[PDB]
RNA sequence: GGUUGCGGCCAUAUCUACCAGAAAGCACCGUUUCCCGUCCGAUCAACUGUAGUUAAGCUGGUAAGAGCCUGACCGAGUAGUGUAGUGGGUGACCAUACGCGAAACUCAGGUGCUGCAAUCU
RNA sequence: GAGAACAGAAAUCUCCAGUAGAACAAAAGGGUAAAAGCCCCCUUGAUUUUGAUUUUCAGUGUGAAUACAAACCAUGAAAGU
RNA sequence: AAGCUCGUAUCAGUUUUAUGAGGUAAAGCGAAUGAUUAGAGGUUCCGGGGUCGAAAUGACCUUGACCUAUUCUCAAACUUUAAAUAUGUAAGAAGUCCUUGUUACUUAAUUGAACGUGGACAUUUGAAUGAAGAGCUUUUAGUGGGCCAUUUUUGGUAAGC
């Protein structure tokens, strides 16, 4: 880099390293210890988060346990998998966000064999609620979002997929000030509003009013809408059949595959450069000399 | 009112630096280490001789500069200002206290008073490098900075080349090699190790495996 | 190869220096708004001089910023009245450049004497796309060498496109 | 006049670990105790909450109870010609599960296995430690080795 | 083997300079009706996965590279030290006897390993 | 460090580098970097009850401190604190 | 001093083995902080001086400061490393393994946690050496000016200080 810039052996000699997720900006550890501690008391019972990820428009959903030999994923569900339910686009969104929690609460609560107590609200109005204690009867599930780094914001779909979750049956303590319709200036929840968002009428009313007002964008985005004969007004019933779907066969389908692990690792070790031997390397260094130092 | 040198000789107390905490010290009457033509090149002067401490004992500033003219004066006015240089190579570091003088002995603690060199057995305390002719001439020189210590000190014949850090064999076979390009009053050697790109712009002479 | 690393302009940044709080700054203020639309910024002195005659947290200087399009239009219709001429230097070893005017009126902007005349900062921060990395929460990494906005780069885009002279040595 | 204060003589023994500051890493915190472990004490700088004094700095107890965040240990502090039992509440930072047991429970459970397959193949066991002994006679050959006769060096000098 | 999500150890993972990266992923990337945040939709929030891109990130390789890690009868049984004497010396100090024993230095080798779940010629 | 009208060594604006070389009332020493530092938002846990424990020690007192129990609260989406 | 409860028992100003803790000695300074001798090579639109000059964000000497690779020397209140001596804990019947009870604590959960009922293995039963035994209670004297030697070590030139 620039010459007075840089770095000498006295800094990087001296220099203390971060850790390697604190290096890559992917892990906040002062709220990882926060999150996985268990109380001294309680022995060996694990903590589970419940780990809310969006990369560029896939959903990760994973409830997780930790462990000094690395962390344990009980149940993972991706946002990808909703087209087994009936969701073919948009899934990134709110709605999108909601299900995939569903699908993560069904899925693990299913494979515990808390699936048929406890299945939380199928009705969805959107009214605020957190999964209640089955008199004489396990406790629920109870799981702890894992934002990440995500940003805490009223509204914003991190709290989309804990709304799914708690309305899925698992018990996740949340309160109700960062969904969509909080009012900001009063301590009150719209529900009409909650019910939009969970069923995609943010986006349907987006649909809508550019009918009418444009086409050159509608066609833009909402291009797939089109291509599949879906305009607005059935979002909200392809999400409530999702949820139908979803409680109907959680089970997780994997992958058909296609070329075993054997495979994939032939293809891809052709484009993996591999080291050199110090012989080679010496040769190279004799090259130069060669070449370089004596006068052509 | 200097107290007699016999005070202090010895290395009785820690060492008492100028610091933060002490602040108060007085200078020393030694500034001067290099004497002599000391921009001279490494090949200039192979020879080098010692004066060595055969105590563990204290050397003042007073006695340090003392001698230094001493030793820098014989050597001027025989082989003359440009045939050596004279490397003091002790520096006083170390505070001398005084408690001077109403109460006897309650509070004691000095005042610093002059500045002291402590002195290893073995320990080197003037350096010199002039050419093997040049010889006679210097040991003298040191041999009567010696009447200027308290305690023994030996003057010993040198196995280097001046004040490089390799017997005159040695030198001279990284010499008429490659390795060696000269700086200052002091030389740089060609390392093995490190990118090999500006290694060989630095030395060129190297890089033949001839002379 | 250049695909999808070309010039966009991130920001441009105007700032009004004014020795004082008051009447006057909040006059140099009225300038930034109209002119950038949006309301402007105020700034403390960061201590005290009083050859200048400041305190420390005084309030003497408004500035703003801008991106996109909007700034295009204040980069040329400034970049006008220095007629279209700037220096080797104005160029930052980093990438990004800026000039000044005196008299706000030079560029659009009728006069108003409640409104006094005032001189500006502009100054120009450019950046190829992808430079998100920099400025994410998560994975905030560092841009590439053959990414990063240098003054050669970016002299050779303004001699370009502009149509302006860069002068000197 | 003198300072006797909590922390004091303290400087290098609560320091960092050269290179080695900063958080704790996560494992600290999922190790699990329970009563009647042997733990080690070593005080971190960086969480003074739930600090052991000084004096119990590389000192190894037995915990006697389990809390929230904490374990308590006890030690036997000599005061006077006797010892006293101190019981201390340190937070789990300062304390790691010693390995001073873990040579006796390897020769436990081996000297139970070195039992058995042996009476059940008849006896002949010999499972108590013994000190090291000295050793046997042995002959060294001089094939390819003949002694190297070496005698004491003159003095040199070479500064 | 690659990649991703969550990790453990926390430089053999960092730093500097260049070169290479298939498929998938990640990303950069497009929009501002909506919830939300800004002096500024850069960050942040929502919408799109459509309209673009491997340039950056990211992964890897290169370097008599800086650093860092490991090793060795390299230094050195040196410095220091427990023990002993009616040992040496005016002293300062030192030698010896029975033990313990570094650091620098020098030289050689090395440049992340790996847990859970998903995915991929 | 390199840039921007008056603007100068010192005013405000921008980018780069930055292992902490800063700051955390005060002495010094620890400690601390998506913090323990800076800006903002919400608050009164600086509260109630009565025991145990650590330093000083006689294992008295006082001072100060620790980890629980039982309330009532704060704050945060939450784990938590 | 009086004893008292027991007795191969349990005990130790000791070693060995296993596992901790420490920042003194040495060492280090071309590692941080702080000091210190010497040059060499660079960088200024820019600390000052001087020749050219109308000046210059001018060129040329120049002396400083800095930067770079070196060099001589140091630290009770500096330090990456880091001893020797000294120091914590462990070396079994109060042990280890199986089966599966109690609860109001804790778990998503008969999950765990704690305390147990029932079952398996004897003294080479788990290192050395020693043991005119070990454990325990009560009451009371005198003392509460100390001084000396080797080693460590502070103040003082020193002192039979
Ligand atoms: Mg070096
Ligand atoms: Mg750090
Ligand atoms: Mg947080
Ligand atoms: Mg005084
Ligand atoms: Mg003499
Ligand atoms: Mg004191
Ligand atoms: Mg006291
Ligand atoms: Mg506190
Ligand atoms: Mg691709
Ligand atoms: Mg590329
Ligand atoms: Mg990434
Ligand atoms: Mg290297
Ligand atoms: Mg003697
Ligand atoms: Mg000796
Ligand atoms: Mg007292
Ligand atoms: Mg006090
Ligand atoms: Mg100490
Ligand atoms: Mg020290
Ligand atoms: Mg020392
Ligand atoms: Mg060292
Ligand atoms: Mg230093
Ligand atoms: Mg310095
Ligand atoms: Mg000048
Ligand atoms: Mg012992
Ligand atoms: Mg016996
Ligand atoms: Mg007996
Ligand atoms: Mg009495
Ligand atoms: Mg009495
Ligand atoms: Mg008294």
């Amino acid at each position: 880099a620039f010459q007075k810039d840089a770095k000498s052996s006295a800094y990087s000699s001296r220099f203390q390293t971060p850790f390697r997720r604190r290096r890559e900006g992917k892990t906040d550890y002062y709220q990882r210890k926060r999150l996985v501690t268990q109380h001294k008391a309680k022995y060996n019972t694990p903590k589970y988060r419940l780990v809310v990820r969006f990369t560029n428009k896939d959903i990760i959903c994973q409830i997780i346990s930790s462990t000094i030999t690395g962390d344990v994923v009980l149940a993972a569900a991706y946002s990808h998998e909703l087209p087994r339910y009936g969701i073919t686009h948009g899934l990134t969104n709110w709605a999108a966000a909601y299900a995939t929690g569903l699908l993560i609460a069904r899925r693990t609560l299913q494979k515990l064999g808390l699936d048929e107590t406890y299945k939380g609200v199928e009705e969805v109005e959107g009214e605020y609620e957190l999964t209640e204690a089955v008199e004489d009867g396990p406790r629920p599930f109870k799981v702890f979002l894992d934002i990440g780094l995500q940003r805490t914001t009223t509204g914003a779909r991190v709290f989309g997929a804990l709304k799914g979750a708690s309305d899925g049956g698992l018990y996740v303590p949340h309160s109700e000030n960062r969904f969509p319709g909080w009012d900001f200036e009063t301590e009150e929840i719209d529900p009409e509003l909650l019910r939009s968002y969970i069923f995609g009428g943010h986006v349907s009313q987006y649909m809508e009013e550019l009918a009418d007002d444009d086409e050159e964008r509608f066609s833009e985005l909402f291009k797939g809408y089109l291509a599949d004969d879906i305009d607005a007004d059935s979002l909200e019933d392809i999400y409530t059949s999702a949820h139908e779907a979803i409680r109907a066969d959680p089970a997780f389908k994997p992958t058909e595959k296609k070329f075993t692990k054997e495979q994939y690792a032939a293809e891809s070790k052709k484009y993996r450069q591999t080291k050199l031997s110090k012989e080679e390397r010496a040769a190279r260094v004799a090259a130069k000399i060669a070449a370089l130092a004596g006068q052509q | 009112a200097r107290r007699p040198a016999r005070c202090y000789r010895y290395q009785k107390n820690k060492p008492y630096p100028k610091s933060r905490y002490n602040r108060a010290v007085p200078d020393s009457k030694i500034r001067i280490y290099d004497l002599g033509k000391k921009k001279a090149t490494v090949d200039e002067f192979p020879l080098c001789v010692h004066l060595v401490s055969n105590e563990l004992e204290q050397l003042s500033s007073e006695a340090l500069e003392a001698a230094r003219i001493c030793a820098n004066k014989y050597m001027t006015t025989v082989s003359g200002r440009d045939a050596f240089h004279l490397r003091v190579r002790v520096h006083p570091f170390h505070v001398l206290r005084i408690n001077k003088m109403q109460q006897g002995m309650r509070g004691a603690w000095g005042k610093p008073h002059g500045l002291a060199a402590r002195v290893d057995i073995g320990q080197i305390i003037f350096s010199v490098r002039t050419k093997d002719s040049n010889k006679d001439v210097v040991v003298e020189g040191l041999r009567r900075a010696r009447y200027k210590f308290p305690g023994q000190q030996k003057i010993i014949l040198s196995k280097k080349w001046g004040f490089t850090n390799l017997d005159r064999p040695e030198y001279l076979k990284k010499r008429e090699a490659g390795e060696v390009k000269d700086d200052g009053a002091f030389v740089k050697f060609l390392s093995k190790k490190g990118s090999l790109e500006n290694n060989i712009r630095e030395f060129p002479e190297y890089f033949a495996a001839q002379a | 190869q250049n695909p999808m690393r070309d010039l966009k302009i991130e920001k441009l940044v105007l700032n009004i220096s004014v020795g004082e709080s008051g009447d006057r700054l909040t006059r140099a203020s009225k300038v930034l708004e109209q002119l950038s639309g949006q309301t402007p910024v105020q700034s403390k002195a960061r201590y005290t001089v009083r050859t200048f005659g400041i305190r420390r947290n005084e309030k003497i200087a408004v500035h703003v910023t801008v991106r996109g399009p909007k700034a295009e239009e204040i980069l040329e219709r400034g970049l006008k009245v220095k007629e279209y001429q700037l220096r080797d230097r104005n160029f930052s070893a980093t990438g990004n450049f800026g000039f000044g005017i005196d008299e706000h009126i030079d560029l659009g902007i009728k006069y108003d004497p409640s409104i006094g005349i005032f001189g500006m900062d502009f100054y120009v921060v450019m950046n190829r796309p992808g430079a998100r990395v920099t400025r994410r929460k998560r994975c905030k990494g560092t841009v590439g060498n053959s990414h990063k906005t240098t003054k050669e780069d970016t002299v050779s885009w303004f001699k370009q496109k502009y149509d302006a002279d860069v002068l000197d040595k | 006049g003198k300072s006797h204060g909590y922390r004091s003589r303290t400087r290098y023994m609560f320091q960092r670990d050269f290179r080695k500051h900063g958080a704790v890493h996560l494992s600290t915190y999922l190790k699990v105790y329970k009563v009647g472990d042997i733990v080690d004490i070593k005080a971190n700088g960086s969480i003074q909450k739930g600090m052991p004094h000084k004096f119990y700095q590389g000192k190894t107890g037995v915990v006697y109870n389990v809390t929230k965040s904490s374990v308590g240990v006890i030690i036997n502090k000599m005061v006077g010609n006797r010892y006293l039992e101190k019981r201390l509440n340190l937070r789990v930072e300062h304390i790691k599960h010693s390995k001073c047991r873990q040579e006796f429970l390897e020769r436990v459970k081996a000297n139970a296995a070195k039992r058995a397959e042996a009476k059940a193949q008849g006896v002949a066991v010999q499972l108590k430690r013994q000190p090291a002994q000295p050793r046997e006679s042995r002959i060294v050959s001089t094939e390819g080795n003949v002694p190297q006769t070496l005698a004491p060096v003159p003095y040199e000098t070479f500064i």
